[PDB]
RNA sequence: GUAGGGGAGCGUUCAGUCCGCGGAGAAGCCAUACCGGAAGGAGUGGUGGAGCCGACUGAAGUGCGGAUGCCGGCAUGAGUAACGAUAAAAGAAGUGAGAAUCUUCUUCGCCGUAAGGACAAGGGUUCCUGGGGAAGGGUCGUCCGCCCAGGGAAAGUCGG
RNA sequence: GCGAGAGCUAACUUCCGUAGCCGAGAGGGAAACAACCCAGACCAUCAGCUAAGGUCCCUAAAUGAUCGCUCAGUGGUUAA
RNA sequence: AAAGGUGAAAAGAACCCCGGGAGGGGAGUGAAAGAGAACCUGAAACCGUGGACUUACAAGCAGUCAUGGCACCUUAUGCG
RNA sequence: GGUCAAGAUAGUAAGGGUCCACGGUGGAUGCCCUGGCGCUGGAGCCGAUGAAGGACGCGAUUACCUGCGAAAAGCCCCGA
């Protein structure tokens, strides 16, 4: 068949232990010294399409 | 390990088809938005094509048109674009990254001229 | 005419399921684990019933003798003495004295040397 | 008080601040990971957030982050700037399931896990 | 005290009889620290929203943890293996709530005794136009062979 | 266990005789341990006495009394 | 094969708000919308959010008995 | 009060556990009947005047069922 196959189910306490490390980081969201609309570091802020002067339209 | 410095993603071939694909791209549009990866791997190749164009000969002509097969855009690399680079000691590449994509949620970038 | 399970194995079920309280995961939620479990909590219950007499006798005789020997003796040699003081019947208590009643335990110690030497 | 019959009359029961999204074609555990970083957090920065995390999750989220506002503020008077998320949470709705094929003759389900993604806005008030 | 024999009872549906209860809240469900020697039974509260308890007697499709039992729902493995030929893909422009994936332009690459073209069988409207965007599409779709409506198929000589 | 055959006066062996236990037997002891040793559980108690077994600490109870032995850790791996 | 159930009556929710939509929140109808068209009740497995007490020197058929700590007071204050 | 030493002890929860509150899922349970089963009795052959059972039709709009049959969801006569 199928050959290595788990022995038993894993308990809810088990399977929730291996998840303690799943939880998604926030991005640390900046806010543009032009638009004032939040953006992320290293980024041309989405907004405006500012990055010291405008790169992007709108 | 592997100490080496280059970079694929595909086959020999390919590579080679794609640096040459993107360097004709910017050349010819100025600016282009592409990955970021994609963008970084170009940003070189292209700064050494102006290099090749910087001078002004048939052979450095010719030379290019081994990697630009667009007859157009060789003539805007040979005729306008490096001769505005004269005093420039190398540089005219700069990427900037606008933010990531729907479908694979790839981070995006510019690389202009 | 039919007559279908309809309620009675629910609440026969509930039961079982009530019973089992701090019962570890499927011990507390699972009828045939909840129901198993007890069987076996049923051996426990019954002998820890009588166990617990064995439990504390211990407890009383440890603390005895901690004290019988504060007074330079020991619990098989003071209790002996107790006996031959037939007098002496305390047997239950007599614990509580040596932990709570030092002065009075001392009086026994003491009575319990003469009955002996 | 009176009796039930009466206090269905009298009282008529009010959802304040609360929004949700039924019946989302997503998988739940998917979801969650996204509504967890908005959870407490100042429906300003619950907006901010959403607009950055790059899970496909974060669409749908929004969507119910902004009607729970709209509710607050249009169906409740509560005031903006006072504004947060003071529940979240992402509950299971039915499953589609479909049979996929395999080899050797057998065949296999595929869940396609939908959503019930309700979020809960407040006044927060220090004082 | 196992097989086994003997005794006394608890509970379920239906029935005949009697006593009743119920929209000022029946059954069922939910909580509980109360009662009985046990099966069990009651009080209070919560939900429900139209039927029902108690007593005697009668009859049974009358009591489930097991059967690799049957039906159904939901877990585990696990956000894991995979996403179906290693013939590539790039940028620009467009559209749109939304675009790696839809349209268009310029390139690139793969087939080319085929990976082009014409029948036959077989399938049945899949064709074309305009719309759509649940589900199907191994991702995404604004798109499609999917969904909706309208249209399209023409023989004295070709097949019968 | 005792009394025999078979078997190597082997087997947690086999086949009889006979007693007891387990089977269907809980409790104490024998570290653990169906059978050995003690003892047959109607229920309750935060009372008492004993059995076999024990009384340095783990672990309940004399690191008890007297006259001796062994010095090999024998005790706590068998013979010519 | 499996699949039944708004409400007494469709009075099947005009209008407003977030959203492309789906979905919701209101307003109104109704005794009730704790009946809203995935429409009677709505167990359990299973998945969650919040609170109490807790857990990062631990060897585990997951209980059981005993004691201490914390919390709570609607058959319920010596009782749990 | 402060420095040094010696001890002892608390709190942290990435995540888990038990209990409680509130939910989602799911469709048990109760109530219902629009549907079935059995027994009792009645009734019991249809067709070349074309059956049983069907194909294709018939609608202002018609996919499905019903009824019908180019006189086509119906035509004529009698009765209620
Ligand atoms: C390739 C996949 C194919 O497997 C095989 O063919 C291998 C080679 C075969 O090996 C074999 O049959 N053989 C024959 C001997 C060599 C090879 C073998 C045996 C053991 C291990 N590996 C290989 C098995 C291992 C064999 O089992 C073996 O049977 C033996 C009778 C006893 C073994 N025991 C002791 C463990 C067992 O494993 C059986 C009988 O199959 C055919 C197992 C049964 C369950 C079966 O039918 C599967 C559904 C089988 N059919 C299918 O479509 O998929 C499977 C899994
Ligand atoms: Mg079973
Ligand atoms: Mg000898």
């Amino acid at each position: 068949a199928k050959h290595p196959v788990p022995k038993k189910k894993t308990s809810k306490s088990k399977r929730d232990m291996r998840r303690s490390h799943h939880a998604l980081t926030a991005p640390n969201l900046t806010e543009c010294p032009q638009c004032h609309g939040k953006k992320l570091s290293h980024h041309i802020c989405p907004n405006c399409g500012y990055y010291d002067g405008r790169q992007v339209l709108a | 390990h592997g100490k080496a410095g280059r970079k694929l993603n595909r086959n020999s071939s390919a590579r080679v088809a794609l640096a040459r694909a993107q360097a004709t791209a910017l050349l010819r549009e100025g600016r282009i938005q592409t990955t970021l990866t994609k963008a970084k791997e170009l940003r070189p190749f292209v700064e050494q094509l102006i290099t090749t164009a910087k001078g002004g000969d048939l052979h450095s002509r010719r030379l290019v048109a081994q990697d630009i097969h667009d007859k157009d855009v060789v003539r805007k690399v040979m005729d306008e674009v490096a001769p505005k680079y004269a005093e420039r000691p190398g540089g005219y590449t700069r990427i900037l990254r606008v933010g990531t994509r729907r479908g694979d949620g790839v981070t995006m970038a510019l690389i202009e001229l | 005419p039919r007559a279908k399970t309809g309620i009675v194995r629910r609440r026969r079920h509930k039961k079982v399921l009530k019973r089992a309280k701090g019962f570890w995961g499927s011990r507390s939620k699972q009828y045939r684990n909840a129901f198993q479990t007890l069987l076996n909590a049923a051996t426990y219950e019954y002998r820890d019933r009588r166990n617990k007499k064995r439990d504390f006798r211990r407890l009383w005789i440890q603390r005895i003798n901690a004290g019988a020997r504060l007074h330079g003796m020991n619990y098989s040699t003071f209790i002996n003495g107790l006996k031959r003081a037939n007098i002496d019947l305390n047997r239950k208590v007599l614990a509580d004295i040596a932990a709570r009643e030092p002065e009075a335990f001392k009086a026994l110690v003491d009575a319990s040397r003469n009955a002996r030497q | 008080f009176r009796n039930k019959k009466q206090r269905k009359q009298q009282v008529k029961l009010r959802k304040p601040g609360f929004a949700v999204a039924k019946y989302v074609r997503m998988s739940p555990r998917k979801v969650r990971l996204v509504v967890d970083v908005i959870r407490g957090k100042s429906v300003q920065d619950a907006e901010d957030l959403l607009r950055f995390i790059p899970r496909s999750a974060s669409e749908p989220v929004a969507k119910v982050l902004n009607s729970a506002k709209a509710n607050a503020l249009h169906n409740d008077e509560m005031l903006e700037d006072r504004l947060f998320v003071k529940e979240a949470y992402v509950d299971a709705g039915p499953t589609l399931k479909r049979l996929i094929p395999r080899a050797r003759g057998s065949a296999n389900i595929i869940k396609k896990r939908t959503s019930h993604i309700t979020i809960i806005v407040a006044e927060k008030g220090n004082k």
